[PDB]
RNA sequence: UAGCUAGUAGGUGGGGUAACGGCUCACCUAGGCGACGAUCCCUAGCUGGUCUGAGAGGAUGACCAGCCACACUGGAACUGAGACACGGUCCAGACUCCUACGGGAGGCAGCAGUGGGGAAUAUUGCACAAUGGGCGCAAGCCUGAUGCAGCCAUGCCGCGUG
RNA sequence: CCCGCAGAAGAAGCACCGGCUAACUCCGUGCCAGCAGCCGCGGUAAUACGGAGGGUGCAAGCGUUAAUCGGAAUUACUGGGCGUAAAGCGCACGCAGGCGGUUUGUUAAGUCAGAUGUGAAAUCCCCGGGCUCAACCUGGGAACUGCAUCUGAUACUGGCAAGCUUGAGUCUCGUAGAGGGGGGUAGAAUUCGAGGAAUACCGGUGGCGAAGGCGGCCCCCUGGACGAAGACUGACGCUCAGGUGCGAAAGCGUGGGGAGCAAAGUAGUCCACGCCGUAAACGAUGUCGACUUGGAGGUUGUGCCCUUGAGGCGUGGCUUCCGGAGCUAACGCGUUAAGUCGACCGCCUGGGGAGUAC
RNA sequence: AACCGUAGGGGAACCUGCGGUUGG
């Protein structure tokens, strides 16, 4: 654009929304675990899922998926959300550290061991 | 033109050049004089010519070593509107010094070398390279 | 004598007191094209012996009244 | 957010301050700011700097140093060279404590801690031996400033595990 | 910090292995359990899921996630675009702003050079010094890209005055055209002598107008364009956010009219005034000025040519078609640019949600 | 034939009238 056209109006920036919304620049928040779900994917997938629902302490409510090989999370266990969208089910966008607060580590596991709760041997 | 002669100039130089004209015609003025002679002390025109007494009509006999042409590259670079001063320290080498930076200084128009050298700097006017 | 900013008298309509706007060339911070900047200050002439649209010459002394801290020395030119 | 301001802009006179000044008063003139962003709404301590980037730039103000603002919330004043005053006084309100039920004493945004909030941040430690400050004619006294120690791989660097 | 004695004695983990990206084979499962930063793996021989072996990277650390910058030329001042991908206001006039053809003199505000003050110390950078090296500490310098005052330079930009004509504008003479408005008027046709609407042939790749747009003939008022030779004014110029005005068709309000057509045969289509004024208002290309090889063809002005002719030669104005250099991703543009440059304005930043709500 | 602006109508895409474009 024209010189003048800068001075009078500037180049205006572009605005970022981030990914995850309610950890307001927190790596990690403790939830509830208000009810527990299965649902289906959207895309072609094999599964049905493994998620869960909990309530920020900071008020929000927001899914979040629970990776692993098996939980034994309850509809009064806290849990510990990071982030990590996951793409194939619209709606989640959390995750769900193991062995934090009332989560376990999946049994078994003996590589990449130190994402879950799970010990060496 | 009818809000920046120079450019005008500049812009019948490099058409002519296109074009493998000979000789370009353009309305005269001190500024333009002093720029053909800058030029023609380089060695980027082979000489230039003035006649006229009230509508002066500045006339250049551009140059070609080969069916390549010699000016390959000329613009305008403090044009009306954005106007450019530079200091001493910070005048501009065209091309790492093959080229030159028609500068205009408090001696008169001279090139961006021997402005660098009698240590002053102005008003740069146009890139030849 | 003094800095002795050099304005246009804009308005002549208080007692004793005109108002002078000077000028500025200034380079814009950033895009390196030469802006006309002004600045208004409130000059203040016992005797009214100036008109709107002169060109004047004040300096700066002490505190005369709010928003009141210059003073004319010479009137220039004239309106017209 | 397109109109704002009537002690508002100016002028003589008193009054006041260490000092200029509408800071205040009585009168008169009717002005002053605003598209070069006034008024209004949200957010925000500022700078030397830090991170990134070839550079121009972009994002923030952790530690260290300068400046400003507050000391449970709101307001005024005295003493003093200096305060409209963190560990000074008085006034009005909610809080916590003592009580003979009449009335009274408090302010860890000081170091160390406790309760709570949080994903998360430490010992109710030693000494004035050094630097610095207060008083003192000097010894000397006080100094959670400061010098060290205790906890944590939080980060930078070096070594070992032959 | 130094010295002495047993004993190698007490001291290695984490992530990845399809591509991006360094590093592969077999078993359990069979679109199930699962992995995943993007592309994405399996419905029975998984180098992608889980496990074993193997090598790859880092190493007292290794990975995941939050936050900034870079890659992002992905808000482009250095450093981008608007014919078809997002992007040229529906047009004209124009205030404030942006910009200024040519020559002389003066001023020295911008600009340039030097000096003097200040730009707190640490940090950053260079040459060194010391803790057994390094991190760390520290001496000197440079830098702190900045600001103000003084002394100078005068080419450029800016201020003041006097100038010149090529930019711009005025006058004379003519030319063409559905340019606009007012009011009459004629013929064909349709409907029922009456009434309303539109003007067949001319008619065109045609003309006028800033756009929307404008058709019988004549009369009146008026606007614009073009061509030839003079004089005069002497920069009076270009662009334009806000602003005023004009602005298919449909619709709304008042009073008329209503032949044909025709939403729902009614409104409407027609008239005066008033409102709305939005479109695929399109060349999907803003306005102004300068320069750059040619050929085919329409229209018009003027000069010229035994003007002897329908005619031929230019030179101008407007306007169609094919193409060279050049531009573009391509199609294509191509002297009437989408080519080379200059001045000014609006708009563009993945698609939907949405030109939606407030 | 499609699309745009506008007006009316209809369970619904949509239908019709008026004017414009070639993105027939």
């Amino acid at each position: 654009a024209t010189v003048n056209q800068l001075v009078r109006k500037p180049r205006a920036r572009k605005v970022a929304k981030s990914n995850v919304p309610a950890l307001e620049a927190c790596p990690q928040k403790r939830g509830v675990c208000t009810r527990v779900y299965t649902t289906t994917p959207k895309k072609p997938n094999s599964a049905l899922r493994k998620v869960c629902r909990v309530r920020l302490t900071n008020g929000f409510e927001v899914t979040s998926y629970i990776g692993g090989e098996g939980h034994n999370l309850q509809e009064h266990s806290v849990i510990l959300i990071r982030g990590g969208r996951v793409k194939d089910l619209p709606g989640v966008r959390y995750h769900t550290v193991r062995g934090a607060l009332d989560c376990s580590g999946v049994k078994d596991r003996k590589q990449a061991r130190s994402k879950y709760g799970v010990k060496r041997p | 033109s009818m809000q920046d002669p120079i450019a005008d100039m500049l812009t019948r130089i490099r058409n002519g050049q296109a074009a493998n004209k000979a000789a370009v015609t353009m309305p005269s003025s001190k500024l333009k004089v002093a720029i053909a002679n800058v030029l023609k002390e380089e060695g980027f025109i082979e000489d230039f010519k003035v006649e006229g007494d009230t509508k002066p009509e500045l006339e250049l006999t551009l140059k070609y070593f080969q069916g390549k042409a010699v000016v390959e590259s000329i613009q305008r670079v403090s044009r009306p509107g954005l106007r450019i001063y530079k200091r001493k320290d910070e005048l501009p080498k065209v091309m790492a010094g093959l080229g030159i930076a028609v500068v205009s200084t408090s001696k008169g128009v001279m090139t961006d070398r021997a402005a660098r050298q009698a240590g002053l700097g102005g008003e740069i006017i146009c890139y030849v390279a | 004598k003094i800095r002795t900013l050099q304005g246009r008298v804009v308005s002549d309509k208080m007692e004793k007191s005109i108002v002078v706007a000077i000028e500025r060339f200034v380079k814009h911070p950033i895009y390196g094209k030469f802006i006309k900047r002004t600045t208004k200050l409130h000059v203040h002439d016992e005797n009214n012996e100036c008109g709107i649209g002169d060109v004047v010459e004040i300096r700066e002394c002490r505190p005369l009244s709010k928003t009141k801290s210059w003073t004319l020395v010479r009137v220039v030119e004239k309106a017209v």
